[PDB]
């Protein structure tokens, strides 16, 4: 039964309810829910509209004429806004969406991430991994899920943050820390058999220091399944010295046994 | 090698 009807308090296109079937812990409130990245010191993002590369398309940007598709290598979105099956889910390309300088309309085919959350998610209490996020609907492969949103900080600032549970490297490298300011993505756990992947995306600016992180499903996800991505070795090289992976996959790379084995 | 854990693409 529902504890919070929407932890995003109306900030997303859809609500994100919270439940806890495990204990009496309230839904987390030790952070500020924000729907777009914030700054707590000057970031100097290049917002100059004349610095944008942009297309001159007169259609829905599904043709070879689209510069933005070419910047992305090709436009990877199909007619339904899902990544093409051909999309490299292992080493994802940079995506350049259309922007305010393009001649196309706001409803062209190359604007998926900038249109926000469309799928139904739930914040819930897991057995062994704290809070997590799961699907309340079927999510076909290649579907945009949500953005990793948080506080933009420098690499140097990131290295002195006390809590390093929510740091996402963007690459003079910058980092998103979702510890104090974050969205639903801050609750997505690590899975060694993941069903979503993060992808670097450019939308309203093309300052390469500041890609935005978009999660897409990498396979069909069924109702009730926990969402998770592979946090990567720059996370686990450090974290594996303090706790072990509880994802429970027979392919788990960071389990107690896997860690003991490598240390031996 | 950094001081803190970082998730990454
Ligand atoms: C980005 S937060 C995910 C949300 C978190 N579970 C919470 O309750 O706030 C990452 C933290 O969740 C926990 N976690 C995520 N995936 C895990 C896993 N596979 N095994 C053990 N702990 C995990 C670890 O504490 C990790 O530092
Ligand atoms: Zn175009
Ligand atoms: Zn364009
Ligand atoms: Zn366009
Ligand atoms: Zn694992």
């Amino acid at each position: 039964k529902i504890i919070c009807r929407d932890v995003a308090r109306g900030y997303e296109n859809v609500p994100i309810p919270c439940v806890n079937g495990v204990d009496g812990e309230p839904c987390p409130e030790d952070y500020k829910y924000i729907s777009e990245n914030c700054e707590t010191s000057t970031m100097n993002i290049d917002r100059n509209i004349t610095h944008l590369q942009h297309c001159t398309c007169v259609d829905d940007c599904s043709s070879s004429n689209c510069l933005c598709g070419q910047l992305s290598i090709r436009c990877w979105y199909d007619k339904d806004g899902r990544l093409l099956q051909e999309f490299n889910k292992i080493e994802p390309p940079l995506i350049f969406e259309c922007n305010q300088a393009c001649s196309c309309w706001r409803n062209c085919k190359n604007r998926v991430v900038q249109s926000g959350i469309k799928v139904r998610l739930q914040l819930y209490r897991t057995a062994k991994m704290g809070w997590g996020v799961r699907a309340l609907q079927t999510i076909p492969q290649g579907t945009f899920i949500c953005e990793y949103v948080g506080e933009l900080i420098s690499d140097a600032e990131a290295d002195v943050r006390e809590d390093d549970s929510y740091l996402f490297d963007l690459d003079e490298v910058y980092c998103i820390d979702a510890r104090y300011y974050g969205n639903i993505s801050r609750f997505i756990n690590h899975l060694c058999d993941p069903n979503i992947i993060p992808v670097r995306v450019f939308m309203l600016h093309q300052d390469l220091r500041f890609p935005r992180i978009a999660f897409f499903s990498s396979r069909d996800i069924r109702t009730g399944e926990e969402l998770g991505f592979d946090y990567g070795d720059r996370f686990w090289d450090i974290k594996s010295k303090y706790f072990t992976c509880q994802c429970g996959s027979e392919k788990c790379k960071h389990s107690a046994e896997a860690i003991a084995l490598e240390q031996s | 090698t950094k001081q803190t854990a970082r998730m990454s693409t």
